[PDB]
RNA sequence: AAGCUUGAGUCUCGUAGAGGGGGGUAGAAUUCCAGGUGUAGCGGUGAAAUGCGUAGAGAUCUGGAGGAAUACCGGUGGCGAAGGCGGCCCCCUGGACGAAGACUGACGCUCAGGUGCGAAAGCGUGGGGAGCAAACAGGAUUAGAUACCCUGGUAGUCCACGCCGUAAACGAUGUCGACUUGGAGGUUGUGCCCUUGAGGCGUGGCUUCCGGAGCUAACGCGUUAAGUCGACCGCCUGGGGAGUACGGCCGCAAGGUUAAAACUCAAAUGAAUUGACGGGGGCCCGCACAAGCGGUGGAGCAUGUGGUUUAAUUCGAUGCAAC
């Protein structure tokens, strides 16, 4: 994408909230390839997540989301296989994109029954600011605005 | 020379006037500038520049 | 051309020429003919006169047992020395290249300290102790003046039946230690078709001095292992793939030089060799 | 010897390091540190890093003099007036002006000229 | 043979300049040389290390020197014979325009010998030394290093002179002069318009390029010639063998200067095309990067191969591809 640079594709979302934020997430878990089931346990934990939100499923998210995206990054691409360090504004497809992915990947495999609590444990952190996702937002922007010495 | 460096101190902000300053003339004199390099140099004296 | 078929061995190159000793003994300055190319001085060759002037025509170069860049020289080398002084600077890594070689190939070292003399107490121990480490992994070691050409008759009955060489750096003495063994000086120094001669005790050894100053040849990775067969052991040690003889976790040979199960020297000459061909 | 809270930074950056001196604004010196004096004395020294602590390691140990207003006055041209500055300014003071200092050398002396690898 | 003057020459008068000798000198510095504070460094490098400082050094601040050394002068500016010339006086000085007649009145041009001067090292031979670098050396890697790499130094530099006469002492353009493209440019005199700033605006002499024809092989050059002329002076003679031996010579010497053969080859070159490589560069693309996602691979397991066994473990299988 040299010549003409890109964000994600067929992407599929909720029939109750219609939410892209909530699309783009929804679905990243596939690579079982399959949001006809995917979907399902985030809900437990994003529902776990409704209520510590005082909200609803589709806003349990949201809260959560917002602290994890990403305000600020620092981007490679590699000019000249140049170490780009100086600071950029996080584009949205990224924002978004890495900052759902981010929570997403905070609940993984684990130890027991459940990625309903597995999620539900990783959401409300999110919602808090103190969850990973959003703990990459806030580590992003440090490295950001404090090295601008190399091209 | 000056920017009113009251945050600055990374950078500097300067690059202009070395002539009788800076890397320009600090650099050549108590390190060698040979004579069989400059000796092109008679012939050479004015192409290597902006580049 | 073209003369008589007879056997000899080939005494020397003679630079354009070659010279061959006859089966009888007799040397005849022999062409080399456009025909043959797999000669080399040793070899024992089917050389005609003409109708001295000779003419070769056959030849009979045995299989490998050291090269240059990747060729070889001879054969029936059961033994390399690696014969060593310090000129004009030295390492570790370099007799070492030497063994990880006469390892490979399996050729015998008998690493030979010259200069033994030269050496102090002090200094005659560290080296005797460096050159332990390599003795102790396997490459015995035989104290020898260069100069004095010391520790001769147990080289000499090294010798015996079987053929060495000379290896180094500048001129460390090896020449002054080969004309003690012969007995005739043939070369000094100081800061593949060359020459033969032959042992008396039994045995042949061959020379060049221009070997000797030191730069190095082509060789593969497997081979500097080879070099050093404790690794083999080491590989065994972690994994059925145990990273790559260096580190990562689980590379056990990487490991046994952590603990000193293996001497340091052997990773550190695998990778002064390794990183040449590369 | 001396304090105002006004100071200077006299940065004296080395080719292989940067040495570094917090001077009062009068004068005196008040810390240094080094560059290769940021340990280093090699690529190490030879880096901004040197510099970086090496100001930084004067620039804290001059403030004893309460330095907190310097001028940098930069001299030196080794790897640390990037990184020195940094641990100058940025070193527990507020930068009031930056300046690079030189005369009209005519010198004397003789300097090398051995090489020709 | 006598004249002209016109060339020349000369004598009349501008103008710029880093030309010089020899020296005035200036202000900085290199360096010299020192603490305090300050503080562990400095230092260096491939990577380091010797070195150094730690003794306070370096740093920095504080003090001065030493002896040495002088941007922007830097303008196709300008000056020089060149070889070559820019830190500030004076001199001594060399060389030099435009603008003036004129006169002398051919004083013109060029030069083998010869000759002056002739970059540097060097050198003689002493200077000089505040300092540096052959040689020569620590560390120092490095294949080898004895390289890299680093920690130093006499000649000579750092000084005076003598002593080379060679420096790709090269557009490899000899001299001189004349003759040969438009164009658009430079300097430096000076003409002129309100001098329109001295200006604005001629013209010289001089500088740039392009600049034609031409030429050249061609490159290019192309009036800056690499285009037409002359004299003069000097050149080339296939390539090596050779600023060197013999030889002879200059030089204290270095060594120059000068100045070989056999041998040796059927060859030596310009410029040019069309090229492709470049420890080149300049430029883009592509799950190539990149942004992700996952993969392979690992365990257990396969399949093929390898490997081994096997009698065979049947031939065609190899980056990628055993598959």
């Amino acid at each position: 994408p040299r010549r003409r640079v890109i964000g994600q594709r067929k992407i599929l979302p909720d029939p109750k909230f219609g939410s892209e934020l909530l699309a783009k997430f929804v679905n990243i878990l596939m690579v079982d390839g399959k949001k006809s089931t995917a979907e399902s346990i985030v809900y437990s934990a994003l529902e776990t997540l409704a209520q510590r939100s005082g909200k609803s499923e589709l806003e349990a998210f949201e809260v959560a989301l917002e602290n994890v995206r990403p305000t600020v990054e620092v981007k490679s691409r590699r000019v000249g296989g140049s170490t780009y360090q100086v600071p950029v504004e996080v584009r949205p497809v990224r924002r978004n994109a890495l900052a759902m992915r981010w929570i997403v990947e905070a609940a993984r495999k684990r130890g027991d029954k459940s990625m309903a609590l597995r999620l539900a444990n990783e959401l409300s952190d999110a919602a808090e600011n103190k969850g990973t996702a959003v703990k990459k937002r806030e580590d992003v922007h440090r490295m950001a605005e404090a090295n601008k010495a190399f091209a | 020379i000056k920017v009113r460096e009251n945050e600055p101190f990374d950078v500097a902000l300067r690059r202009f006037k070395r002539s009788c300053e800076k890397a320009g003339v600090l650099a050549e004199v108590r390190r060698r500038e040979f004579y069989e390099k400059p000796t092109t140099e008679r012939k050479r004296a004015k192409a290597s520049a902006v580049k | 051309l073209f003369g008589e078929p007879d056997e000899g061995i080939v005494i020397s190159r003679f630079g354009m020429h070659a010279d061959v000793e006859s089966a009888d003994g007799d040397v005849h300055r022999c062409n080399i003919r456009r025909t043959i190319r797999s000669l080399v001085t040793g070899d024992r060759v089917v050389w005609r006169p003409g109708k001295v002037k000779g003419i070769v025509e056959a030849v009979h170069e045995r299989t490998s047992v050291l090269t240059r860049p990747v060729k070889p020289i001879a054969a029936n080398i059961d033994q390399i020395v690696i014969v060593s002084a310090i000129l004009p600077e030295l390492s570790l890594n370099i007799i070492d290249r030497y063994l990880v070689a006469c390892e490979t190939l399996q050729i015998e070292p008998i690493i030979v300290l010259n200069k033994i003399d030269l050496l102090d107490d002090e200094g005659m121990a560290f080296v005797n102790e460096q050159m332990d480490i390599y003795r102790n992994i396997g490459y015995r070691v035989l104290m020898v003046s260069s100069h004095t050409q010391d520790g001769l008759k147990p080289l000499e009955e090294a010798l015996t039946g079987r053929i060495s060489i000379f290896a180094g750096q500048s001129g460390v003495g090896k020449s002054s230690l080969l004309n003690a063994l012969l007995g005739l000086q043939k070369e000094i120094l100081t800061n593949t078709a060359a020459r033969l001669y032959h042992f008396p005790h039994g045995g042949d050894v061959i020379d060049s001095p221009g070997v000797r100053e030191f730069g190095l040849w082509h060789l593969e990775p497997e081979q500097i292992t080879q070099g050093f067969v404790e690794f083999h052991d080491y590989l065994g040690l972690c994994k059925y793939r145990d990273c790559k003889h260096d580190t990562d976790p689980g590379c056990a040979i990487r490991e046994a030089v952590e603990e000193g199960k293996i001497a340091e020297t052997r990773f550190e000459n695998y990778h002064r060799i390794l990183e040449s061909m590369a | 010897r001396k304090q105002v809270s006004d100071g200077v930074a006299h940065i004296h950056a080395s080719f292989n390091n940067t040495i570094v001196t917090i001077t009062d604004r009068q004068g005196n010196a008040l810390g240094w540190a080094t560059a290769g004096g940021s340990g280093f004395r090699g690529s190490r020294k030879s880096t901004p890093f040197a510099a970086q602590v090496a100001a930084e390691r004067c620039a804290d140990a001059v403030k004893e003099y309460g330095i907190k207003n310097l001028e940098v006055m930069v001299k030196g041209p080794g790897p640390g007036r990037e990184s020195t500055i940094r641990a100058l300014n940025a070193a527990g003071f507020r930068i009031t002006n930056i300046t690079d200092v030189t005369p009209i050398p005519h010198n004397g002396c003789r300097p090398p000229k051995k090489r020709r690898v």
